[PDB]
RNA sequence: CUUGAGUCUCGUAGAGGGGGGUAGAAUUCCAGGUGUAGCGGUGAAAUGCGUAGAGAUCUGGAGGAAUACCGGUGGCGAAGGCGGCCCCCUGGACGAAGACUGACGCUCAGGUGCGAAAGCGUGGGGAGCAAACAGGAUUAGAUACCCUGGUAGUCCACGCCGUAAACGAUGUCGACUUGGAGGUUGUGCCCUUGAGGCGUGGCUUCCGGAGCUAACGCGUUAAGUCGACCGCCUGGGGAGUAC
């Protein structure tokens, strides 16, 4: 009756559009494909790799729960942007955590900057930070024992694009993108970027605070043009790039993978 | 003659013929060369080897002025555009500056008609 | 296209970076369509022309992506 | 365009409420003061024709307005062209 | 009457002149009861391209509510006198008083 | 993603020079709507700013010229 | 009487029109410097320009014409058409609310006006381009295509001409009938918590349903379902010609 109608605003207010209510049960796993079902209009085609954590294999059975994301609909028949970029979410809190006790505290073990500072991970992820962030002073964890254990003490975030140094060891011590694009520039400044569509010459890789790279297909690998970019890396994957060149006037930001 | 230390090459590059002259700073010509000069007449002075061939003539002929440094103004479309450069380094001045100087109007002048072949 | 070789920059690399410049600028191709005089009509019906290309590669051949060729 | 000022002026005038605007007879002085503005300039600008396609039509929609006038009341007509000084 | 928006440009060598000549300015805009609602002298400037052989040049901006024929005058001023390089009165909606970014 | 309409401007001005020189060439010229993404409205305003300018000599025309 | 039609208020976007200024690039020519044998052109050549110093290169000057980038199946205009920037004069469109007028409307034979390009007249101008013309090629020939030159003309003023595949090959005005993806330009609300969210108007591009159609296709911008008025067709040629 109205019952219907009360139903379905019950049903708005208990779900939203992120990768936010953890709903989806896994429903079927099949190697290479886990399929879940968060209240949606259909069940997502979710790859194994978003789902295996830091060795290689998988975590989750039947019945298991992760939320996944939303607010695109339909591209011809399926449901779902992928659960693990949900995670980047939680990863956001615990490191906005730190505000509230001006410390966020886990393990950062960072080895060498692929662009002037150190690299974290954090759980599964690895992050990228600034140069600084790695060490508190000038310490340098060169001389320290190989991917050694800390914590990551933050150095400094850059709040839009995601980029985050922080600080090992040393437990004592405690219009918009395209103005100043000086700053990933100089000559060589590798970034961490997802890419996003690969278009048969290119494979866009682009992360830092609504920009564009391209990585088109000269690069890619250490052959030139039997390449077809979609065999030799990826779909929606966290790469080594770098800048190699900045046009701030006609945004084309050519960035590269040979290096 | 006095010798001078920096200069400018300038590439006129046709589709039909490449042209390079070598000139002070101040645009006092002190040599040129060209792909028709070189030896290479019609299907042969309108490529890229015909242009460096011209280029390193060029360059030979300033020798005597004893130039190092170089900065390069390349004009028009042609096959002798980039070969030309190569060559000039090739033939051993530090190249400095690379300036592309096609002259662009902005509206100006009707072109003459299109072919008919 | 205006270029400075940087110091301890190699030739090749600033030959390359003039050539991607030049491209950028489109100076080559803007010479090319100034060669010869294009009538007003011609030019129109160049535009429209590939406009309707452009649409026909974007849409008739994503419905045709929908359906598996084996 | 006729200045805001004396488009109210004209309506204050002719209109018998001085709010009403829409009185056929001040619709009239409207574009006939309209129409008297634009002479000044197309006898500098003869080769205006697409302003005077404009003028044209001010004209017509004046005439037609006159027309009304006429077949419904005779009187005031007589008095509008009197005030206007339109021989037709 | 009409919100002009002006900024003129001066030869470098006349730059110790331009005060006397912007009073000269206003003061016509006085005349005939014509507000100026800013005037901002910018100084010494490097042009972008060398106007008439010369690289620097001295601009002032000014904002003036002003009758057209004033306006008209001005300009008039401006072609013939000959330390004024360019200048380039410009209409505008409103007064816009508050001051320009390059000032800022 | 246009920066215009989430400033909010009435009007783009020829004087704020920096902002023009964002949209604008390493050439010296006006950079396409697709590659800024600046909304349609906003953009020729941007264009004639731009002319603005160049006719003030606070932008070049072109790179080369002198 | 107020629903059609119009008037008033405030805004909005615009290559809409007319007039007058100005800017920068590029071509051409002139004067001079540097410099030395080629330049130019083509499928390949030659005519042509060059040692009386060309081409290249730099400096200064003259003058004309057009406005790169922006720039878009973008915008404006009744159509023709309209594109650097600035000012002056000026026409239309749209939206927001109200207020007013009170059928004042629609269509239109004759009539009147506007009407690309070429063309004509008189007077200016003349850089580039280029009918005609000349030479060089090509060819069996080449009164063409290609090359080197090149005059009317293109440009401005004021007149005339009154036609174009002046095309959406689709008269104008009004009403009604499933949808989707855009573009552009307003405007109302909404925590603009952000580039957004939900509407509501105008103009516009593409796809497609019913229906229609000889089919092709059209499809809320109809070529669908209807009404009002006008224009026009009646086998091909002869002929849009003769008188």
């Amino acid at each position: 009756e109205s019952f219907a109608q009360l139903f379905e605003e019950s049903l708005k207010e208990i779900e939203t559009r992120p990768g936010s209510i953890v709903r989806g049960v896994v429903v079927a796993i099949d190697k290479d494909v886990v399929l879940v079902d968060a209240g949606l209009k259909s069940e997502s085609a979710i790859p194994a790799e978003q789902f295996k954590n830091a060795q290689g294999e998988l975590e989750i059975q039947v019945g298991d729960e992760v939320d996944v994301a939303l607010d695109a609909v339909e591209d011809g028949f399926g449901e779902t942007l992928l659960s693990r970029e949900k995670a980047k979410r939680h990863e956001a809190w615990i490191t906005l955590e730190k505000a509230y006790e001006d410390a966020e505290t886990v393990t950062g073990v960072i080895n060498g900057k692929v662009k002037g500072g150190f690299t974290v991970e954090l759980n599964g992820i690895r992050a990228f930070l600034p140069g600084s962030l790695v060490d508190v002073r000038p310490v340098r964890d060169t001389l320290h024992l190989e991917g050694k254990e800390l914590e990551f003490k933050v150095i400094k975030l850059d709040q839009k694009r995601n980029n985050v140094v922080v600080s090992r060891r040393a437990v004592i011590e405690s219009e918009d993108p395209w103005v100043a694009i000086a700053k990933r520039y100089p000559e060589g400044t590798k970034l961490t970027g997802r890419v996003t569509n690969l278009t048969d010459y290119g494979c866009f890789v682009e992360i830092e605070e609504g920009v564009e790279g391209l990585v088109h297909v000269s690069e890619m690998d250490w052959t030139n043009k039997n390449i077809h970019p979609s065999k030799v890396v990826n779909v929606g994957d966290v790469v080594e790039v770098m800048v190699l060149d900045i046009d701030e006037e006609r945004r084309r930001i050519s960035l590269g993978l040979k290096q | 003659r006095k010798q001078v230390s920096d200069g400018v090459a300038h590439i006129h590059a046709s589709f039909n013929n490449t042209i390079v002259t070598i000139t002070d700073r101040q645009g006092n010509a002190l040599g040129w060369a060209t792909a028709g000069g070189s030896g290479f007449r019609g299907s042969r002075k309108s490529t890229p080897f015909a242009a460096q061939v011209a280029a390193e003539r060029c360059a030979d002929a300033v020798k005597e002025y004893g130039i190092k440094n170089l900065e390069v103004m390349v004009k028009g479309p042609g096959p002798g555009r980039e070969s030309t450069i190569r060559a000039l380094n090739a033939a051993g001045f530090r190249i400095t500056n690379i300036t592309d100087v096609t002259p662009i109007p902005h509206n100006g002048c009707r072109p003459p008609k299109k072919r008919r072949v | 296209p205006v270029i400075k070789v940087r110091e301890n920059e190699p030739f090749d690399v600033a030959l390359r970076r003039f050539k991607r410049s030049c491209e950028k600028a489109g100076v080559l191709a803007e010479v090319r369509r100034r060669e010869f005089y294009e009538k007003p009509t011609t030019e129109r019906k160049r535009a429209k022309a590939s406009a309707v290309k452009r649409h026909a590669k974007k849409l008739a051949r994503e419905n045709a992506r929908r359906t598996r060729l084996y | 365009s006729l200045s805001t000022e004396a488009t109210a002026k004209i309506v204050s005038e002719f209109g018998r409420d001085a709010n009403d605007t829409g009185s056929t007879e001040v619709q009239v002085a409207l574009l006939t003061a309209q129409i008297n503005h634009l002479q000044g300039h197309f006898a500098e600008h003869k080769k205006d024709h697409h302003s005077r396609r404009g003028l044209l039509r001010m004209v017509s929609q004046r005439r037609k307005l006159l027309d009304y006038l006429k077949r419904k009341d005779v009187a005031r007509y007589t008095q509008l062209i009197e005030r206007l000084g339109l021989r037709r | 009457m009409r919100h002009y928006e002006i900024v003129f440009m001066v030869h470098p060598d006349q730059s110790e002149q331009v005060p006397g000549m912007i009073e000269r300015y206003t003061a016509a805009i006085t005349g005939a009861e014509g507000k100026i609602h800013r005037l901002e002298d910018w100084g010494r400037r490097q042009l972008a391209y060398p106007i008439n052989k010369l690289h620097k040049a001295h601009y002032v901006l000014m904002n003036v509510e002003a009758p057209q024929e004033v306006i008209d005058e001005l300009e008039t001023t401006f072609r013939f006198n000959d330390a004024v390089i360019r200048s380039m009165v410009m209409r505008t909606k409103h007064a816009v008083t508050e001051a320009s970014p390059m000032v800022k | 993603f246009c920066r215009f309409t989430a400033e909010g401007v009435q009007e783009i001005d020829y004087k704020d020079i920096a902002t023009l020189k964002n949209y604008i060439t390493e050439s010296g010229k006006i950079v396409p709507s697709r590659i800024t993404g600046t909304r349609a409205k906003y953009q020729r305003q941007l264009a004639r700013a731009i002319k603005r300018a160049r006719y003030l000599s606070l932008l070049p025309y072109t790179d080369r010229h002198q």
